[PDB]
């Protein structure tokens, strides 16, 4: 194949509009009520285009 | 196709659709809703969701979709003659092996580009 | 009702008659597009008076 | 003696009364179907476009002169109905 | 398996074409009558079409 | 006493069988009507033309089908 | 009376639409019987595959386990989420009830024994998989679930590659029977099935047959350990159980389609006595 | 004379009711892991017609199997309320009857019926696949019952007013 | 009403895309070809827009 | 290297009779297109058209009809 | 009628199609968009060129 | 049959099992190849795609020929110890060359009652076109 | 003139070796350059002339009566596929053409031969019918 | 892969009888085609027998 890591990563530089994220993450919870999330994980989960881009693993729902 | 006798099928799907309303109105019957705070909100797992219509995806496969587009044309293009090859000759012979030789250069320069995958 | 009602229920009366009675009595009745007012025999010429 | 089922035999067949009543439901839907297709037309009339020209010309040419024909050459200009709820033309234009 | 079902496909064809060939024959055996009757009829139709048209017209 | 798959063969009889019966007969206790409707359907001598040099009459035609036993 | 007649004809001609009503109603009664009975062969199946007993205590030995779920189906209640759109979390399983309820019209049982005279029976299937894609995805949209917004995604993913796997398949398909029309695809399958010109994609049209019907490995916008549940996450009841039947009337339907241009149609098997069956019998 | 109708249609809502027992796909701990177990091949709830649901909109049973803490007993409130109606909650566990061995704990909420309303309660810890599947079937028993537990008096014509 | 018997039994044509064949493939085969460069060009510019 | 066969195969094939030669190189099309595509043709010059038979004269089996 | 043995094989198809999705493992749709637009659409053009090659063979 | 009569649609709308039938036009059939074997000219006359020694070559040649493919088959590639599947492999390679025999010897029939049809007196060719014996009564009855 | 399609068919298989003046004369009459039809204005006598001995020749012989009706029978099955029913239409065309010899023809059948004809071609198909 | 003797001989005769198998193929759907022009060369012979008959064109037919 050919070079295709410019369509693989997108940095951020400062004040930059396009290197900016240009759209509203899909800031959803891999939330307890999960088949996959093991029933007491709740994982923030920032996805663009349903690639897991951060990661905020709420744990301790199940800390006793 | 179909004709008149297709569109009076469909009123009678709809009639259809109306004996299951009433068979629901009747099942309405036998049971209680209480109102709660959460009970009509959106659900997220067990916790409020954060967006309610700013819920935007990204998008990576519009050249994936437009790929479809021409390609679901041109395979509309190559029915005809498909459809009545017992009749070819050379010229049609010709004029269908040049278009499917046409799609597979085109399909073949998209491979080359990488944009038949995703992008961030 | 109305007098412009009444008169439209009539013409309205008038034509469904019209159209119904030029169906039935000024017709080849070879085809079947009138149930039950045309026989449903089972015809052994081409042309026969449904 | 015992002369019980094999175990795998046993073990697929605790699915037949399964396969028997969606046997019955189908053979039902499709009976209804050939029934409703059968018995306007006393057989299972063949599709027009599954017929040749000449045989489909000659399954149509009763129907066009007993609908077309015989008002088309008895008719008077006072069978036309006055509203236009008339005869649609057999080619729309 | 490909080429050979692609034979046996090609041969139920020419069966059908034979077959063909032989309904063809049977048809134009029934054509001239069934043209006669269509001719006359039409006809039949246009002779009454011209003399409407020639009294109104005239 | 009996084998398992006779045994089992009475079970498959009993799907096979009526299901094959009720496939084989979609119009169930209508067959006969259909079959009225097909002898009505046949043309008798009146509603045909019958060439007046002809070779046996009707009355001949009749014996001979009725000799032959031919069911028409 | 001649002048009684003439009022009578239309309101005489009514009943006759009532009975077309009625037979309408009764082949989808029986279609929709057709599926609950395979969704209870799929649960036992599945009990087969996975040492279970399955169904067994609803009815004698689980025999009215499809009404029992359908009834519940229908007895459960229906809330739509304050933040969505009523009319569309309302029509968008309508909808889907109705294009769905529209397959068995696209459906041969042989030589021309169907209801309607459809030539171009690939081209419904085509036009009603791209409908219920359409209520699929406007299900995700409007729930406004992120979840059910993504499985939409998926299944949007899903058309595009079920557009030119079936398209790509009928394309190969057409080219023999050189018709739309599914007899013709029979006509020419007594000899030898059409599978095996195909053998050689045996894989993509299998690949094809769990695409349309998105079983396993595409059951993607359904995703139960992914996405939760599929585009069905804020839908219960009824609605659930519409998007239910339709996806298993598209899988009867295009089992069904595949059986008639592939696998003979209905046509018992000839190729196991292909070495001992002659060509013809002359004299 | 309208409870000539309703009461064969009860009997019939109860049975298909009972028939499709739909739990949500919710656990928390080891009560889960045996609640799994109480799924698969061995002790098959799909006999009973009990499968699991991955959304509340979906199951007509809440099965609260783990330990509920105070950073969970919002969300279980809230699967509780989205859950549509009927509904019914089996508190599976220790933990989720009384707080089990987290009782004297400063992050559990000590029974989850002080969250949510309970149905039927299953005491072991974990119980076992079998303890699980008696309270099932003693629920499901109960709510076909109690479509018509006798509340309508008769009159004198044996009929329920 | 008119029917010509002698060409419909003279005519072997079973489907409608007689018309759409004798178009694309044997007359307006000009324009096949064209439309057939213009969906590659078209492909290769739509590639070249995405980068 | 299928479709060089088949030309390959298709050029061979003039062995055989008229009949049985490679459509690819021999054109067997309905009569509309033998018409429309042969009428006022020097190349070919097929001759007058049979309207019955839907044939031209010098075509071969052109009006062939029962004895 | 031929609708008892299409409807054998429909059955025999619904199965097949159940264990399956009791077997296989699930696709991802990238996974699969890449599979069907670089190795699918090449094998569905090439079986239909083959087909066209070997029908001119046959006429 | 695969394909039939080639003169008929050979159970097109209803099925006709009649065995006496056939057994009369095979009777009249070979009536009359019997009574003009001893013709000259009408031997010359007699046309075929393929001759009756190839005919019967290929028939007895094809099943061998399968049956030494099934052999070089399951001397490569299976395993000697494994009888049931060495035989079923054997058998279908014979049966395969069979098959090609037997369709030989029927396209040889097909092209002796087409080729020679015209040789066929009338009512023998209304009764091979038609597939009934009573076109012809003088050939099979005494 | 006032028969249906598919006898008017049968009738043409029959009439067609006994008309054979008349149809060349129309068809010589209507013949042209062009596969668009000529006027049927200029084939007219002929037409009539072929019609007249059209209905000379639908007079069957009685004995024709039953393999007629078969022949009905038969394309009202198959909706009028001339090729599914060329033996019962050759039956009653040899039955036209030699009443007599027909009546031998009748006379030497089989118990088979001599059931009623019932047809039904969904439940019988044949071998590699296109049109069906 | 560093294979054996005997694989490697393996992979030799299943690749040359592949090739042999192709090449039959090919030499057996050659011979299929041939039996089809037979057949075809059949029913010519059949179907022309009683239609010997050609009519010539009306000279009112204009070349
Ligand atoms: C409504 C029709 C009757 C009930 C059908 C539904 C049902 O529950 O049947 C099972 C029912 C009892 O089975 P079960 O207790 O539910 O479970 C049995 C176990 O699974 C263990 O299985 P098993 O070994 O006991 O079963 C053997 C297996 C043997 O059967 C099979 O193997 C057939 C199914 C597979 C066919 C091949 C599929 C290939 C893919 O299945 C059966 O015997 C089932 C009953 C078959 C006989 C009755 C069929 C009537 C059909 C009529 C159709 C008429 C046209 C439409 C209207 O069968 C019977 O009661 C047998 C007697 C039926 C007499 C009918 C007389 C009329
Ligand atoms: C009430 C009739 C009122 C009336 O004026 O009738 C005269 C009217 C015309 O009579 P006709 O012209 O003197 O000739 C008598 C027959 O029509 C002559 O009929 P054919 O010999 O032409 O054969 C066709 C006949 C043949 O019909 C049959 O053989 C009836 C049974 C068909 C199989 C049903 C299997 C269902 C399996 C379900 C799962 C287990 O089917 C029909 O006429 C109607 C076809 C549509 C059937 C609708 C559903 C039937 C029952 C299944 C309901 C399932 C609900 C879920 O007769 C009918 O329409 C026949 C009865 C229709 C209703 C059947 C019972 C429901
Ligand atoms: C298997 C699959 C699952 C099951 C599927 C079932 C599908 C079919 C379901 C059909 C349900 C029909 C319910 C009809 C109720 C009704 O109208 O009752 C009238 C009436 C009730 O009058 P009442 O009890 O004296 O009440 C007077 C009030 O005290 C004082 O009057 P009021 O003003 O207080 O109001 C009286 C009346 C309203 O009356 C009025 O508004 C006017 C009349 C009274 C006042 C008159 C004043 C003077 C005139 C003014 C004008 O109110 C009602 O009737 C309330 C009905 C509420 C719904 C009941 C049924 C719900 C369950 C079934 C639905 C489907 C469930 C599906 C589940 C999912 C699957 O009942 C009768 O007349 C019964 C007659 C005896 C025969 C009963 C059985 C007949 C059928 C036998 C075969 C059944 C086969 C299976 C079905
Ligand atoms: C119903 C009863 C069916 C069986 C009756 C006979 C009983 C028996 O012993 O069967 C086993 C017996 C094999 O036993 P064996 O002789 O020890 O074979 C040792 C192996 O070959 C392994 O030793 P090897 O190293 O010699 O292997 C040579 C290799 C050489 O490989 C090849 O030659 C490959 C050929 C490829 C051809 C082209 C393919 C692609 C194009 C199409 O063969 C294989 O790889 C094939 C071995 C496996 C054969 C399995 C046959 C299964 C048939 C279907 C059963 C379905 C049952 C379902 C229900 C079960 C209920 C419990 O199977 C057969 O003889 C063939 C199957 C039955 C055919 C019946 C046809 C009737 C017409
Ligand atoms: C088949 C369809 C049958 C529909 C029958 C009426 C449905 C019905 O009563 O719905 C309940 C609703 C509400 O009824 P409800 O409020 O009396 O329901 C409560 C019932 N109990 C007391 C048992 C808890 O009725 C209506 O909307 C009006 C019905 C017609 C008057
Ligand atoms: C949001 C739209 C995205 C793009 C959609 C592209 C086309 C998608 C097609 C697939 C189906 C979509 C849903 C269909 C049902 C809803 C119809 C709709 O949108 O109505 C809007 C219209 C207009 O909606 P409205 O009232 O909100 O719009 C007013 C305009 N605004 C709000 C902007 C000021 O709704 C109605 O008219 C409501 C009453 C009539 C409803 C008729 C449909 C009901 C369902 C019947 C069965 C339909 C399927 C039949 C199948 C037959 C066999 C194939
Ligand atoms: C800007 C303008 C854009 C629009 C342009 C429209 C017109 C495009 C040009 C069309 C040219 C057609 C040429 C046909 C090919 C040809 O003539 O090949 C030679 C040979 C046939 O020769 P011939 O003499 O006809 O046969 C003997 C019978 N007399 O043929 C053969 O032997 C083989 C049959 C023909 C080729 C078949 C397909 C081969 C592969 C095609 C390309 C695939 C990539
Ligand atoms: C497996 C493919 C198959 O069944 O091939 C059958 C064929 C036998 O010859 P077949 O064409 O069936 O003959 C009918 C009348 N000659 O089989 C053969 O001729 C075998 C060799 C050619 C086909 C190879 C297919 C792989
Ligand atoms: S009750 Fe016992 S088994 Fe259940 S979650 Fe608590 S500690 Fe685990």
């Amino acid at each position: 194949m050919n070079r295709s890591i410019f369509q693989l990563w997108k940095p951020e530089s400062p004040r930059s509009n396009v290197n900016s994220k240009q759209i509203k993450t899909m800031n959803v919870n891999f939330g307890p009520q999960h088949p996959a999330a093991h029933g007491v994980l709740r994982l923030i989960l920032q996805l663009n285009g349903e690639i897991a881009e951060r990661f905020d693993p709420h744990i301790g729902l199940l800390h006793r | 196709m179909g004709d008149a006798v297709v569109i009076h099928l469909i009123q009678n799907v709809l009639i259809f659709g109306i004996i299951f309303w009433l068979l629901t109105w009747g099942a309405e019957y036998f049971y209680t809703v209480k109102q709660q705070l959460t009970k009509k909100q959106f659900y997220e797992c067990g916790f409020k969701s954060i967006s309610e219509l700013n819920i935007q995806i990204n998008f990576n496969f519009f050249m994936l979709a437009v790929f479809l587009i021409l390609y679901d044309v041109e395979f509309t293009f190559l029915f005809p003659v498909l459809f009545n090859f017992s009749m070819f000759s050379t010229t049609e012979l010709f004029l269908a092996f040049f278009f499917i030789f046409l799609i597979l250069v085109s399909l073949l320069y998209d491979w080359l580009n990488n944009v038949l995958s995703w992008s961030a | 009702v109305g007098p412009l009602n009444i008169v439209f229920a009539g013409v309205a009366f008038l034509m469904f008659y019209e159209n119904n009675y030029k169906k039935l009595y000024l017709n080849p009745r070879y085809s079947y597009t009138m149930p039950y007012l045309q026989s449903a025999k089972i015809t052994k010429n081409l042309y026969e008076k449904l | 003696v015992n002369t019980a089922y094999p175990t795998p035999l046993k073990t697929i067949l605790k699915t037949t009364p399964a396969f028997v009543v969606y046997f019955v439901f189908g053979l039902g839907f499709s009976t209804v179907i050939y029934d409703v297709v059968y018995h306007p037309k006393d057989r299972i009339e063949r599709f027009y476009f599954r017929s040749s020209k000449f045989e489909r010309l000659s399954r149509k040419r009763d129907e066009k002169l007993r609908h077309y024909f015989k008002p088309a050459i008895e008719w008077q200009p006072w069978y036309n109905t006055s509203t236009n709820n008339n005869t649609r033309p057999l080619l729309r234009y | 398996l490909q080429m050979w079902g692609v034979g046996k496909i090609i041969e139920i064809k020419k069966f059908m074409k034979r077959r063909d060939i032989e309904l063809k024959g049977l048809q134009r055996k029934a054509a001239p009558f069934m043209q006669s009757m269509n001719d006359v009829r039409h006809l039949a139709l246009r002779e009454r079409n011209d003399m409407l048209y020639n009294e109104l017209l005239s | 006493n009996l084998p398992w798959f006779v045994r089992w063969g009475t079970d498959v009889a009993l799907f096979f069988i009526p299901a094959y019966t009720f496939a084989n007969y979609p119009t169930t206790f209508f067959v006969f009507a259909a079959e009225k409707r097909r002898q009505r359907r046949r043309k008798d001598f009146s509603d045909v033309k019958l060439r007046d040099d002809a070779a046996f009459s009707v009355d001949q035609v009749k014996q001979l089908q009725t000799k032959l036993h031919l069911k028409q | 009376g001649f002048w009684i007649a003439p009022l009578f004809v239309n309101i005489l001609s009514l009943p006759l639409y009532l009975v077309m009503l009625v037979y309408n109603i009764v082949c989808m009664l029986l279609i929709t019987l057709v599926i609950a009975s395979i969704t209870l062969i799929e649960r036992k199946v599945l009990s087969l595959v996975q040492r279970r007993v399955g169904p067994h205590y609803v009815g004698y030995r689980g025999r009215l386990q499809y009404i029992a779920d359908a009834l519940k189906l229908f007895i459960k209640g229906i809330v739509v989420p304050e933040g969505s759109n009523k009319f569309w979390f309302v029509a968008i399983p309508s909808a889907a009830g109705a294009i769905c309820y529209t397959f068995w019209i696209n459906s041969m049982w042989g030589p021309s024994v169907s209801i309607f005279d459809l030539e171009y029976n690939l081209v419904y299937a085509t036009i009603l998989s791209i409908l219920f894609s359409f209520c699929i995805m406007l299900t995700g949209y409007f729930s406004k679930s992120k979840y059910a917004f993504m499985a939409s995604i998926r299944c949007a993913i899903l058309m595009l590659n079920i557009e030119i796997f079936l398209g790509l398949l009928v394309i190969n398909l057409i080219f023999i029977s050189e018709s739309f029309c599914f007899s013709v695809f029979v006509i020419y399958q007594e000899i030898i099935w059409l599978i095996f010109i195909f053998f050689g994609v045996s894989g993509l049209i299998f690949i094809t047959f769990l695409l349309e019907t998105n079983r396993a490995p595409f059951d993607l916008a359904e995703a139960e350990s992914e996405l939760v549940t599929g585009y069905s996450v804020e839908y219960g009841g009824f609605y659930f159980a519409l998007y239910y039947l339709g996806e298993y009337f598209h899988l009867f339907f295009f089992s069904m389609v595949i059986s008639i241009v592939l696998f003979g149609g209905w046509e018992l098997p000839n190729f196991l006595y292909l070495f001992l069956l002659n060509d013809f019998n002359i004299l | 004379r309208v409870d000539y109708i309703v009461t064969p249609i009860n009997a019939v809502v109860s049975w298909a009711r009972q028939g499709s027992f739909w739990p949500l796909t919710f656990g928390l701990a080891c009560c889960a892991v045996e609640m799994m177990h109480a799924t698969v091949s061995r002790y098959d709830f799909d006999r009973f017609g009990v499968i699991f649901r991955a959304t509340p909109r979906q199951a007509d049973l809440i099965l609260v199997a783990g330990t509920l803490t105070n950073k969970m007993a919002p969300g279980l409130r809230r699967l509780y309320e989205q859950t549509l109606d009927p509904k019914w909650v089996l508190s599976m566990g220790s933990c989720a009857n009384g707080g089990g061995y987290y009782h004297y704990s400063y992050s559990v909420v000590r029974g989850c019926n002080r969250i949510i309303p309970v149905d039927i309660y299953v005491p072991g810890c974990p119980p076992t696949a079998e303890a699980l599947m008696f309270g099932v079937l003693q629920l499901q028993k109960s709510l076909y019952r109690q479509i018509n537990e006798g509340e309508k008096k008769y009159n004198k014509k044996d009929l329920t007013y | 009403i008119y029917d010509d018997y002698y060409e419909g039994f003279n005519n072997s044509i079973m489907n409608d895309f007689t018309p759409l064949t004798l178009s694309y493939y044997s007359i307006n085969s000009a324009e096949f070809i064209i439309i057939g460069l213009l969906l590659l060009l078209g492909s290769v510019a739509c590639v070249n827009l995405y980068k | 290297f299928c479709l060089l066969f088949v030309l390959a195969d298709a050029w061979g094939r003039e062995k055989y009779a008229q009949p049985y030669k490679s459509q690819i190189l021999h054109g067997r099309q309905p009569f509309g297109h033998t018409f429309v595509q042969n009428y006022r043709n020097q190349a070919t010059d097929l001759g007058r058209w049979n309207h019955n038979f839907a044939c031209y004269e010098k075509q071969p089996g052109c009006g062939r009809d029962f004895d | 009628m031929p609708y008892f043995v299409l409807l054998f094989k429909i059955l025999i198809f619904c199965v097949v199609a159940i264990a399956t999705r009791g077997t296989l493992p699930r696709y991802r749709f990238d996974q699969f968009t890449q599979l069907n637009w670089k190795h699918f659409i090449y094998i569905w053009l090439g079986f239909l060129v083959f087909n066209l090659c070997f029908v001119t063979f046959f006429i | 049959t695969n394909f039939g009569s080639p003169f008929r649609n050979t159970d097109s709308g209803i099925v006709i099992r009649d065995p006496e039938n056939e057994k009369r036009l095979k009777l009249a059939f070979q009536n009359f190849w019997k009574s003009k074997q001893e013709d000259k000219e009408f031997q010359a006359q007699i046309k075929t795609a393929v001759s009756k020694d190839t005919v019967n070559f290929m028939f007895y040649a094809s099943p061998l020929f399968g049956a030494l493919l099934g052999k070089t088959y399951i001397d490569m590639f299976c395993n000697p110890r494994y009888f049931y599947f060495r035989a079923f492999t054997l058998s279908m390679f014979a049966l395969a060359g069979y098959c090609v025999g037997n369709g030989f010897r029927n396209r040889y029939e097909h092209s002796l009652y087409t080729r020679n049809y015209h040789l066929f007196p009338k009512d023998l060719q209304d009764a091979l076109v038609n597939g009934d014996a009573r076109y012809c009564i003088s050939w099979w009855k005494q | 003139m006032n028969t249906k399609s598919f006898e008017v068919l049968i009738h043409s298989q029959y009439a067609f070796d006994v008309c054979r003046e008349q149809v060349y004369n129309f068809e010589d009459c209507r013949q042209t350059d062009t596969p668009l039809p000529k006027d049927p204005i200029h084939c007219k006598a002929q037409a009539k002339e072929v019609l007249s001995c059209y209905k000379e020749a639908e007079k069957m012989d009685p004995i024709c009566l039953s393999s007629f009706n078969d022949s009905r029978e038969c394309m009202f099955k198959s909706d009028g596929n001339l090729y599914n029913c060329k033996t019962w239409i050759n039956q009653y065309v040899t039955c036209q053409k030699n009443p007599a010899a027909f009546a031998e023809f009748l006379e030497a059948s089989t118990a088979e031969q001599l059931k009623s004809k019932k047809f039904d071609f969904v439940k019988n198909r044949g071998h590699s019918d296109k049109y069906l | 892969l560093k294979h054996s003797a005997t694989v490697l001989r393996e992979i030799k005769k299943d690749t040359i009888m592949m090739i042999l198998f192709i090449i039959g193929g090919f030499t057996y759907c050659y011979h299929m085609r041939e039996t089809r022009f037979q057949l075809d060369d059949d029913f010519n012979e059949y179907v022309n027998t009683n239609k010997q008959t050609f009519r010539p064109i009306p000279d009112h037919v204009k070349l």
